[PDB]
C-alpha cells in the first residue's frame, strides 16, 4: 500500500545500508533471521512493516532493498553476517572488480554488466509490490560504483517506472578531508547525470558527522560505525509516517515540489538531533524548544555548510514522541523571530509540520543517549552551492592540467562530458545564483 | 425530514467528524455498538435527521469519508464507537494529494471522486427530504479540499437545492504549515465563493488561544480542539434537532444572516469557555455568557470585530431560562457597541432557544456572527500567493499537475474582488 | 403432488447438487441420519415433493446420479449428509467422457443411458403427480452434458408432460477451461433449444464477481459457489413447497414467463449478498433488495440488461413483509427504467412471495428475468466455435467419434438462427 | 478401476524410471519392500496406490510397470538395490547384448529376441488390470534400446490393445549437447516409426535440466541423478488427478485430441516448477502467480526450444495444492494478456484447469525446496519444429555422407527407410508448417 525499497552502493553506502537495516529490524524488534519473537496479531487502520519487511507464508520477514556495488568482498560479510538468516540470495547482486573509482569503469565498462540483473530484481520487488511510493537509493562518490554504476541506475530506473519518488541518500566529498583526489571527477562526472535523473536527495558529509559524535556523542574515536549508526537514525525518521501514527504523516512524493520548490536545486540538509550520552541523558532535559532551537544550530549542521551564510527556503521538522502542535508551533514562530536567518522571501514561510507520536528507540551498543522526541530538519537554503564552488574549482584546475584523465578516455568517456558538466554545475551555480536574488520590488 | 449527512476529506478534519459523531453519539447516549442506551425519547424522536437505524437497530450515521490514503480510515476504523459505523462509506484513496490541490483536483481529484458520489448518491435516496450535509476540510492543501473542491460542484449541481455548510481549516497568518497553502487555498476559494452555501472559519491558532488562555490549557493537540468546534457544528442543528421556543433552521439562519450570497463565510463563538475552577469564581447567566458572545478572544477566526464590523450577527441558545432576559441582554448590546454594528440593517443581531442545552450544561450559547474583518485574512494569503507568485515558487510540483497561471489569476483578481466587495459594504451608508 | 427428481451430471454439477440438497436438508432440519430433527409440521408438510421417507424414517432424496467415474460417485459418497442418500442412485462409469461430447453422448452416451434411465422411471412410478425433476450440468462439454443431451431426450419423449428445467454451466467469454468447449457447446444447444423446458445460465465469472466485490471474498472455490446459486434453485420450489399470500409454480413461472418456446434461458438474480461488516452499514427492506434485485452485478449471466432489454422479469419473494409495498416498488421500477423493459408486454414485470423466506434470513428475493442480452454469449461461443471450425481445430478427437460436421452446421444455423430471433423480438415494437 | 502402467528402456530411460518408482513409492510412503508402514482402513470415494502399486494378500504392493532393455547391467543394480523386496522378478525382462545404438538392432536383429516375453508380461499386468487407461512407455534415442526396440513395442503393443492411450515419456537428442553421433540415425529412424505408432508424448532435453538446476535448483554439479529426480517430479504430477482430489481431476485421454487438436503434431513441452533451494524457499513466497507467470518464462522452458519463437497452442497447467480457481484463472487472463505469445487462433483458447489439492511432497536428499503449489505446463506450440530441422539437416548431410550406413545396412533396414523416414520429418515439417499458418481472412 505504502511502499518504498533502498538501493545500496559503494563501500560506506552499503556500509549505511547495513546499519539501516539493523536498525529498522531492531525497531519492530523482529528477530535477525526473520521472525518475530512473537506472533503478529490481526488489526487494521494503517501499515507496519509490510513497507519493508517482507511477509512469508511464515517467520520470514525479508527487506524490500537490494544490494548492487562491483566491490564485492564487503558485502559477502553481510552472506557471512549474522543476518545471514534475514536477507534472501537473490537479493544480493554484486560486481567483482569494481570500478576502481572510475566513475567511466562501473558506470561505462562495468556499468554494462550488472544492469539487467539489477533491473530484473527490481521488477521482482515492484511487482511484489503494490503502492510502492517511492526508491530508496544509496550509493557513494567514493565506492567507485557508488557513482557511476547508481548514475546509470537511476538513469534507467527513473525512465522505467519514473512516477515513483526518487529517495536519495549519497555521500558529498567532505570539503577538506578526504578519500582520493579524483573525486572531481567521479562526483561532477556523476553530477550532471544525477540532476536530470534524480528527483531529490540529501548530501551527507562526514566531517560533521565526526565533529558532533565527538562533542554531542562525546565521541572520542569514530567511524563508519558510528557514521552508519547516525545516518541510521536520521533515515529511520525521515520515513516514519508510513511507519508509524503521527498528527500529520506528510509523505515523501508530499516533500517533493513542496521543499524543493522549483525543480532544479533540490538537495538539502539536515542536522537530526538529539544525539547526547547517558551522562548529558541526565544532566538535562532536552525541551522541544531545546531540539527545536537547537535544531538550527549551524554548528550542529550535520553537512559541513553554513547556514547562516545561505538563507533557508523549507524546513521539515518531522517529530517523533510526545510532540504538542502548539509548543512547536511557537517554536517555528521562534525561528520566523530569528534575525539571523533569512529565507527565500518569496517563500516566505514554507513549512510542513510532523509530529509522529513515537519517540525514538536506541539501537544498543550505541552511543546517542535516550529521549522523547526527535527531529528531521530536512531543510534547503542558498548556502550550499559554495562547496560545489570548491568542488568544480578543485577540479577546475586539476582537470585542466589533464590529471588523471587518461584513466577515464580510456574507459569510454568524451571530453566535452568533463567542460559541459562543468557547464552544468555552471548552470546550478546560476540556479543557487538566481533563485537566492530577491525578486524586485 | 431536513435530516442531513456528513462528508469529511482534510488532513485533520477527517478527524474533525471523527469527534463530531462521537459527541452526537453522547448527545444520544447510544452506544458505540449502534443501540439507544438514554432515557428520553427524545433522543430518539429526532434521531433520523442525522442518525439511520438498522435491521436491528443498529444506529448509524449519515456520514461520507473523504481520503486519499487509508490511514485515516484505519485510524477512526480503530475508533471508539467505530463499531457504530457502517464499513461501506470508507471510501478513501491508494495515494494521497501530497497536497497540491491540482493533484487532489485532477489527478486523484478526478480518479476517486465516481465512488464517492455514486455511494453518496444512494444515501440521498437514503434521505427524505434531505436538508443538507455537511462537508469538512481545509483551505490550504488538497487533503480535503482537494477533492472537496469537485463534490461541491458535483453534488452542487446534482442538487441544486440542498445547503451546502461548509468549515475547513484556514491557515493562520503567523504559522504556515505548508508554504503552497496560498496556491491551493486561492484556487479553492475561488470554488468555494461560487458553489459552497454556507462557510464558517476553522483557525487554529484561535484554538489554541482558546485551550491556553481561556481554557487555560498547556497541552492543545486535535482532538480537543475538534471537541471544541464540533460543539458549535454539534448545537447548529440543536433545534432543528429538538425544540425550541424561538426555532431557525439553517434556512432561517442563512436567509436571515446573509445579504447578498458572496458572504457565506462566518466566524464562530461558542461558550461558556473554563477551567475546572472557574465555576467557584463564577455562575452561569444569559447574560454571563452574552458577555463572552462579543469577545473577540471567543471571536475563533482570524478576522477581529474589534477592527471590523459586524455585517450581521447572531446567538445559538440551548437550555431553558427565560427570553425575557435574552432579547433584552441581545438589544442591550447591540446598543452598547453600535458602531461595531453596520447600520442601515436594524436589529442585525437574531435570536434563538432550544428548550434543551447541550448535555453537561444547563444554558448554551452560539455565536456566528458575520463581520467583514476577515478582509485582512484574504488580503493576507493572497499576498504570500502574491510574493511567490512573482516567484512562481514551487510553480513546478504545481504546473506539473498540468493546470495555467490565468486560474491563479482568477481566483486572484476574484479573490480582491470579494475581499474589495466587502470593502465597500463595510464602507457604506 | 407436483413432487420432482434431481439429476446431475456435470464435472462441477455432480457437486453442485451435494450442495443442493445439502441445503434442503438445512431447510428441513433433518439429521444427516435421515430423520427430523426440526420444530415444525411444515418442514414435514411438503418433504415429500423433494424427499422421500423410508421404512423407518430414512428421508431420502428424489435424486439421480450422472458421471462417467466414481470419483464423484466416491466423492459425495464420502459426503456430510452421505447417510442421507439411497445407496441405489449411484449410477456411474467407468470410463469418463474425456469431454469429447460425442464421447459422452454416442460412445460412453449410448453405453450408460439404458440403467439410468430404467432407475429413474423408477423413481417415476415413485412420484404420485410429478411436476418435474432438476437436471445439471455445463454446457461445455460432455461430463454432464454428454449424457444429459441424452437425458432430455430421452425423458422428453418418455415424459411429454413433465417439466425440464435445465441448469448447465456456461463458459464465461474470457477464461476458457477448454477449448472444445465451443463444439461441445454448439451441438448440445441445438439439443437444447428443442428439448429442455426451462434454462439458466450458469457462468463462473459472475460467481467470482459476486463472491469476490459484493460477498468481498477473496478465496473462491465451487462450494460456496453452489451455495450461491443452491440458495436460488433451492428457492425456486418455495411456494410450491409452502405457503404464500402469492403463489405461482413452475408451470406459472414458465408459462407467465415465456411467450415462445425457444426462450427458456433465463437469467437469475438472488439476494441480499453482504460480508459480515454490512448489515451494520444496512438494514433489509424489500425496497432494498428491489434495489439490487436490477442490479447488473447481481445479473449472475453474460448476458447485459444494461445492453439488451428486459423481455421479461419477475421476483421471487420468500418471507413475511407487505405486498402493499412489494407491488409498489414492482410498478415503480417497472417504469424507472422502462427503456430496458420490453414494450408490448404489459406489467413484464410479475410478481411472488413465500410466508416463510430462507433459513436464516427474513425476507427472500429473487430473480430470473429474460431480457435478450444472451445474444453476445451466443455471438461468442458460436464464433470461436467458426474460428476452429473453419480450423477444424481438434476435429480429430471430434471425427474420431464419428460424427459428421453437417450436425455443426445444424446447431451453427440453427443456434444462429436463435441469436437473430432474439433480435427480431427485441427489435420490435 | 483407473490403471496406468511404467515401460522403461534405454540407459537414461529405466534410470527415469527407476528414480521415478522410487518417487511415487516414497510419496505414497509405502515402505521398499512393499508394505506400507501401518494398516490400511477400508475406505471409498476415489482409488489410492491400486493404480500402480500392486496389492497383494499382505504388504505386498509393486508397481505396475515393466522393464525392457537389452543392455541388462544396470538393471541388476534395480535387482540388487534396496528396492529387491519392491519388484518382481517377472517384472523383470532385459537383454544381454544391447543395440550397440543399432536402432535397426535392438528393432531388428535382437528387435525379434526378446518380444514374446515383453506381451506376454503385458498381458500379465493388463489382465490383472480393469480400467488401465493407458500406457506409460519411457526410453530413450540413446540407450539404444531405447529407440529400437522400443518402436518395434509400440509398433505392436498398439496394435494390441489400441484403445489405451500412449502416455510417451523419451529424451530427445540435446541440441548441442549429445551422447554420440548416430544419434541422427536412432532418432529419425523411430520417428517415422514413431508417429503412427504414438498417441502423444513429451520430449524432455537434459540441457535445460543442466542449466536450470543449476541457477533454480542452485545446482554446482549435476548429473542423472538430479535429471531422473526432476523427470520424477513431472511425471509425479501429470497424473494426480487419477491419485489425489484435485477440483478438476483431468485425464489422459481427456488430454488426448484437445491439447494436440489435430492429430499429426500430437507432442510438447513442459516446464515444471517451484524448483528453488531451502535459501529461496526462504528469501521467498511462491505465489500462484509466480508459479504462473515464471510458468511462462521462455528462459524457465524444460526443452530448449524457444517458446517465444513459437505459438502456442494449449497448457494444462495442472496444479498441485492450495490452488484458487479465481486467482489462477485471472492469471490465465494474464497469459492471454501476454504480447509477446501468440496463439494457434483458430483455437483462441484451449486451457483446461487442474487443481489438485495435494501441494507436492518432496524427496530427501533431494535439492528442491519445499512449496504449496505445482504447475504442469504441458503446452504445445509451433516452436519445436526447429530442433528437428536441425536433425533432419544434420543427419541431413551425415546420411548424405553415408557415414555410419553400412552399420545399419548391415542389419537389416533398406535406404528407403532413411530417404522415406527423411520425408517423414519433410511431413511434419508442412505440418508445424501449415497449422501455424494463420487462416486466411
Ligand atoms: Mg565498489
Ligand atoms: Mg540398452
Amino acid at each position: 500500500m505504502r511502499e518504498v525499497i533502498s538501493i545500496h552502493v559503494g563501500q560506506g553506502g552499503i556500509q549505511v545500508g547495513n546499519a539501516c537495516w539493523e536498525l529498522f529490524c531492531l525497531e519492530h524488534g523482529i528477530q535477525p533471521d526473520g521472525q518475530m519473537p512473537s506472533d503478529k496479531t490481526i488489526g487494521g487502520g494503517d501499515d507496519a512493516f509490510n513497507t519493508f519487511f517482507s511477509e512469508t507464508g511464515a517467520g520470514k520477514h525479508v527487506p524490500r532493498a537490494v544490494f548492487l556495488d562491483l566491490e564485492p568482498t564487503v558485502i559477502d560479510e553481510v552472506r557471512t553476517g549474522t543476518y545471514r538468516q534475514l536477507f534472501h540470495p537473490e537479493q544480493l547482486i554484486s560486481g567483482k572488480e569494481d570500478a576502481a573509482n572510475n566513475f567511466a569503469r562501473g558506470h561505462y565498462t562495468i556499468g554494462k554488466e550488472i544492469v539487467d540483473l539489477c533491473l530484473d530484481r527490481i521488477r521482482k520487488l515492484a511487482d511484489n509490490c503494490t503502492g510502492l511510493q517511492g526508491f530508496l537509493v544509496f550509493n557513494s562518490v567514493g565506492g567507485g560504483t557508488g557513482s557511476g554504476l547508481g548514475s546509470l541506475l537511476l538513469e534507467r530506473l527513473s525512465v522505467d517506472y519514473g512516477k515513483k519518488s526518487k529517495l536519495g541518500f549519497t555521500i558529498y566529498p567532505s570539503p577538506q578531508v578526504s578519500t582520493a583526489v579524483v573525486e572531481p571527477y567521479n562526483s561532477i562526472l556523476s553530477t550532471h547525470s544525477l540532476l536530470e535523473h534524480t528527483d531529490v536527495a540529501v548530501m551527507l558529509d562526514n566531517e560533521a558527522i565526526y565533529d558532533i559524535c565527538r562533542r554531542n556523542l562525546d565521541i572520542e574515536r569514530p567511524t563508519y560505525t558510528n557514521l552508519n549508526r547516525l545516518i541510521a537514525q536520521v533515515i529511520s525518521s525521515l520515513t516514519a509516517s508510513l511507519r508509524f501514527d503521527g498528527a500529520l504523516n506528510v509523505d515523501i512524493t508530499e516533500f517533493q515540489t513542496n521543499l524543493v520548490p522549483y525543480p532544479r536545486i533540490h538537495f538539502m540538509l539536515s542536522s537530526y538531533a538529539p544525539i547526547i550520552s547517558a551522562e548529558k541523558a541526565y544532566h538535562e532535559q532536552l525541551s522541544v524548544a531545546e531540539i527545536t532551537n537547537s535544531a538550527f544550530e549551524p554548528a550542529n549542521m550535520m553537512a559541513k555548510c553554513d547556514p547562516r551564510h545561505g538563507k533557508y527556503m523549507a524546513c521539515s521538522m518531522m517529530y517523533r514522541g510526545d510532540v504538542v502542535p502548539k509548543d512547536v508551533n511557537a517554536s517555528i514562530a521562534t525561528i520566523k523571530t530569528k534575525r539571523t536567518i533569512q529565507f527565500v522571501d518569496w517563500c516566505p514561510t514554507g513549512f510542513k509540520v510532523g509530529i509522529n507520536y513515537q519517540p525514538p528507540t536506541v539501537v544498543p551498543g550505541g552511543d546517542l543517549a535516550k529521549v522523547m522526541r526527535a527531529v528531521c530538519m530536512i531543510s534547503n537554503s542558498t548556502a550550499i552551492a559554495e562547496v560545489f564552488s570548491r568542488l568544480d574549482h578543485k577540479f577546475d584546475l586539476m582537470y585542466a592540467k589533464r590529471a588523471f584523465v587518461h584513466w577515464y578516455v580510456g574507459e569510454g568517456m568524451e571530453e566535452g562530458e568533463f567542460s559541459e558538466a562543468r557547464e552544468d554545475l555552471a548552470a546550478l551555480e546560476k540556479d543557487y545564483e538566481e533563485v537566492g536574488i530577491e525578486t524586485a520590488e | 425530514m431536513r435530516e442531513i449527512v456528513h462528508i469529511q476529506g482534510g488532513q485533520c478534519g477527517n478527524q474533525i467528524g471523527a469527534k463530531f459523531w462521537e459527541v452526537i453519539s453522547d448527545e444520544h447516549g447510544i452506544d458505540p455498538t449502534g443501540t439507544y442506551h438514554g432515557d428520553s425519547d427524545l433522543q430518539l424522536e429526532r434521531i433520523n435527521v442525522y442518525y439511520n437505524e438498522a435491521t436491528g437497530g443498529r444506529y448509524v450515521p449519515r456520514a461520507i469519508l473523504m481520503d486519499l490514503e487509508p490511514g485515516t480510515m484505519d485510524s477512526v476504523r480503530a475508533g471508539p464507537f467505530g463499531q457504530l459505523f457502517r464499513p461501506d462509506n470508507f471510501v478513501f484513496g491508494q495515494t494521497g494529494a501530497g497536497n497540491n490541490w491540482a493533484k487532489g483536483h485532477y489527478t486523484e481529484g478526478a480518479e476517486l471522486i465516481d465512488s464517492v458520489l455514486d455511494v453518496v448518491r444512494k444515501e440521498a435516496e437514503g434521505c427524505d427530504c434531505l436538508q443538507g450535509f455537511q462537508i469538512t476540510h481545509s483551505l490550504g492543501g488538497g487533503t480535503g479540499s482537494g477533492m472537496g473542491t469537485l463534490l461541491i460542484s458535483k453534488v452542487r449541481e446534482e442538487y441544486p437545492d440542498r445547503i451546502m455548510e461548509t468549515f475547513s481549516v484556514v491557515p493562520s497568518p503567523k504559522v504556515s504549515d505548508t508554504v503552497v497553502e496560498p496556491y491551493n487555498a486561492t484556487l479553492s476559494v475561488h470554488q468555494l465563493v461560487e458553489n459552497a452555501d454556507e462557510c464558517m472559519v476553522i483557525d487554529n491558532e484561535a484554538l489554541y488561544d482558546i485551550c491556553f488562555r481561556t481554557l487555560k490549557l498547556t497541552t492543545p493537540t486535535y482532538g480537543d480542539l475538534n471537541h471544541l468546534v464540533s460543539a458549535a457544528m454539534s448545537g447548529v442543528t440543536c433545534c432543528l434537532r429538538f425544540p425550541g421556543q424561538l426555532n431557525s433552521d439553517l434556512r432561517k439562519l442563512a436567509v436571515n444572516l446573509i445579504p447578498f450570497p458572496r458572504l457565506h463565510f462566518f466566524m464562530i463563538g461558542f461558550a461558556p469557555l473554563t477551567s475546572r475552577g472557574s465555576q467557584q469564581y463564577r455562575a452561569l447567566t444569559v447574560p454571563e455568557l452574552t458577555q463572552q458572545m462579543f469577545d473577540a478572544k471567543n471571536m475563533m477566526c482570524a478576522a477581529d470585530p474589534r477592527h471590523g464590523r459586524y455585517l450581521t450577527a447572531s446567538a445559538l441558545f440551548r437550555g431553558r431560562m427565560s427570553t425575557k432576559e435574552v432579547d433584552e441582554q441581545m438589544l442591550n448590546v447591540q446598543n452598547k457597541n453600535s458602531s461595531y454594528f453596520v447600520e442601515w440593517i436594524p436589529n442585525n443581531i437574531k435570536s434563538s432557544i432550544c428548550d434543551i442545552p447541550p448535555k453537561g450544561l444547563k444554558m448554551a450559547v452560539t455565536f456566528v456572527g458575520n463581520s467583514t474583518a476577515i478582509q485582512e485574512m484574504f488580503k493576507r494569503v493572497a499576498e504570500q500567493f502574491t510574493a511567490m507568485f512573482r516567484r512562481k515558487a514551487f510553480l513546478h510540483w504545481y504546473t506539473g499537475e498540468g493546470m495555467d497561471e490565468m486560474e491563479f489569476t482568477e481566483a486572484e483578481s476574484n479573490m480582491n474582488d470579494l475581499v474589495s466587495e466587502y470593502q465597500q459594504y463595510q464602507d457604506a451608508t
